[PDB]
């Protein structure tokens, strides 16, 4: 039902990177302010920021003539690169309350916002009206907890995840400003969305999984299939260090795995050093690349990658907090699978407000001897009330007796159903209901090792001319220590 | 080729605020002379010039992860940008703890789980160079001295 723009659909490298590396994983969905090296404001000095107004009320006019030349229907206008800038229509800004969220859209990706509202007992007036989304009346929650009769929670729904947005209004001083290569452009904001805690509706794959192995081959071969469409010599020709500039991480046998069905290598004559397309080869129409790889599973195996990296950098509970595990969890307690503990090491707030998504399980002959007389006394004597010993009735009394038992144990030398799952349901609404009131609040708010043992390193260089001076560095610091030995005791095992 | 379009906010003294929102909201190039925005080469000092007024600016780390949405029937909404960095104007400095909504205040400190610089990897890089030139290694963990 999510249609995201087609250079979103068509996988464009700018959009979805083949390769993130390290420094590009640690800045994961926040990209730095990049210096440029050519352009206007790559030379040094003041720079004026141009308003556009004009701009965006002529765009607006263009695309309602174009709308209204096309019939008057709603129309598809996110075709080109150039319709996903910031300069051009109604801007809204998302902040989200998670640190790293499961899931995150890339750039060019689509999202729809619903109105959720549950109609009041009986009569209702209808929904309150909201400026953006369309309206839907959940009698099901959507999400964990359950809306309340005549609430309307907004969300923001997608392929990816769905999760719970509250409207505020924007500071009174705060712009944005979009540079480029040419200058600094400036709009006002007016609306910006809190959003809540995600629940993820795709699963991000585990590192060294089958669906990741499989999504690393099948995006590889997309982008060999679009090297090969994008080739302007007959016998469609692409060269090798294209890819490998690319994919550098990959070992050049995967890459030549996917090159060897669909190409050959010439080394001779003309098209020598060139991997030309096999002549039986039918290279795939445009919609059968989009059928292989989906953009959300890119999203999820950039999930993955990014958590990896955070994991690794951080040195079992944040392995739990690790997006494979708690998006699996959440959605096999959708199916009813399993149950989740709502309070938690997974919870990213690190405070009580918010869900932690990790699985939990959802879980003598002398009585009938006793002959009713005795029975009757013994039910006197262990306090049982006089209705049941009234009623008499010699099965039903020594069932009771039974149940009332008496233990004990010892050697030498109780619900597991119904209140597991409705403590379960109830706390799932309570630390909704809680979330929804910190985020909607417009309240100000006041501004507000194991052994002990450091590490010191004792060295010899040697100085111009001659000299033989010894250094002795004392390192106090618990992290750097860590990094340094666990690298020093690899090498102690790479020999 | 398409490079991706970078969004900050900025954030002005409020009566400044004031006079770029009305000239904002006004639309002539009047505005182009009377706002510039000079970045200085440390990459996180600038000057912004309201009015040719100087102000500092500091260009900070914001604690979440905003997402610019734009849309042209407002109910599909397509993401555009990423924002993490704002120029207020009037290292650890350069990290903001706030978020810029009004529920989201001391997120850093209070609303996130305890999270790593991950700084570390760029001192152990520099450890590991001295080391390679050096003769001889002396490792020692030690206690109290």
């Amino acid at each position: 039902i999510i249609q995201h723009s087609i250079p979103a659909v068509e996988l464009r490298q700018p959009f979805f990177p083949t390769h993130m590396g390290p420094i590009k994983l640690r800045q994961f969905h926040r990209p730095p302010l990049k210096k440029y090296s050519f352009g206007a404001l790559s030379q040094p000095g003041p720079h004026s920021v141009q308003p556009l107004l004009k701009h965006i009320k002529k765009k607006a006019k263009m695309r309602e003539q174009e709308r209204q030349a096309s019939g008057g229907g709603e129309m598809f206008f996110m075709r080109t690169p150039q319709d996903l800038t910031g300069k051009d229509g109604d801007l809204i800004l998302a902040e989200y309350s998670e640190e790293n969220g499961p899931l995150m859209m890339q750039v060019g990706m689509a999202t729809k916002i619903k109105n959720y509202y549950k109609r009041k007992p009986g009569k209702d007036p209808g929904a309150p009206d909201c400026k953006y989304g369309e309206t839907v009346y959940c009698h099901t929650s959507p999400f964990l907890g359950s809306l309340h009769p005549g609430q309307l929670l907004q969300a923001f729904e997608n392929n990816l995840f769905r999760a719970p947005i509250y409207l505020h209004k924007m500071p009174e001083t705060d712009f944005l400003i979009i540079r480029t290569r040419q200058g600094y452009y400036i709009r006002e904001l007016v609306d910006i969305f809190v959003v809540g805690q995600q629940c993820p509706l795709f699963e991000v794959p585990g590192p060294n999984s089958k669906r990741a192995n499989t999504h690393i081959r099948d995006f590889l071969q997309v982008f060999i299939y679009r090297l090969f469409w994008k080739s302007k010599d007959r016998p469609r020709r692409i060269r090798m260090e294209d890819i490998k500039k690319a994919f550098p991480s990959h070992s050049e046998s995967s890459i030549r795995k996917r090159l060897k069905l669909c190409a050959d290598f010439k080394r001779t004559g003309m098209d020598s050093n060139w991997w030309v397309l096999k002549s039986d080869f039918r290279l795939p129409t445009e919609e059968e690349i989009r059928a292989m790889v989906s953009p959300e599973q890119c999203c999820a195996y950039y999930s993955m990658i990014a958590a990896e990296q955070r994991l690794k950098d951080a040195g079992d509970d944040e392995v739990r907090t690790a997006p494979w595990n708690t998006t699996r969890a959440f959605i096999a307690a959708m199916k009813g699978k399993c149950l989740l503990e709502v309070t938690g090491v997974a919870d990213p707030t690190g405070c009580g407000e918010g869900f932690s998504y990790v699985k939990i399980p959802n879980k003598d002959a002398d009585l009938r001897r006793l002959s009713l007389k005795n029975a009757k006394q013994l039910l006197r004597k262990f306090g049982v009330p006089e209705e049941e010993i009234k009623k008499l009735s010699r099965w039903e009394v020594i069932d009771v007796v039974r149940t009332m038992s008496t233990e004990q144990a010892r050697s030498g030398e109780r619900f597991s159903v119904a209140e597991h799952q409705e403590r379960y349901k109830e706390e799932c609404q309570r630390i909704f209901d809680l979330q929804n009131k910190v985020l909607s609040s417009t309240e100000v708010l006041s501004t507000d090792s194991a052994t002990g043992r450091c590490l010191k390193i004792y060295r010899t260089f040697r100085d111009e001319e001659g000299k033989e001076y010894v250094r002795c560095e004392t390192v106090r610091k618990p992290a750097v220590i860590d990094a340094y030995v666990r690298i020093r005791t690899t090498k102690d095992e790479e020999f | 080729p398409h490079e991706l379009e970078s969004q900050f906010i900025l954030r002005l003294p409020p009566e400044y605020a004031s006079t770029v929102r009305r000239a904002v909201q006004s639309g002539h190039v009047n505005l182009k002379d009377r706002l510039t925005i000079e970045l200085h080469p440390d990459g996180r000092h600038g000057i912004v010039r309201v009015d040719r007024v100087p102000l500092a600016s500091k260009l900070v780390d914001l604690p979440c992860v905003m997402e610019s949405l734009k849309t042209i029937d407002k109910k599909t909404f397509y993401k555009t940008a990423d924002i993490c960095q704002m120029l207020v104007s009037t290292e650890k400095k350069f990290i903001w703890n706030h978020g810029i909504t009004l529920p989201l205040k001391n997120v850093r400190k209070r609303r996130f789980r305890k999270t790593a610089k991950k700084d570390v990897e760029k001192e152990v890089k520099r450890l590991l160079s001295t080391d390679a030139e050096a003769v001889s290694t002396r490792w020692e963990i030690i206690a109290e001295d």
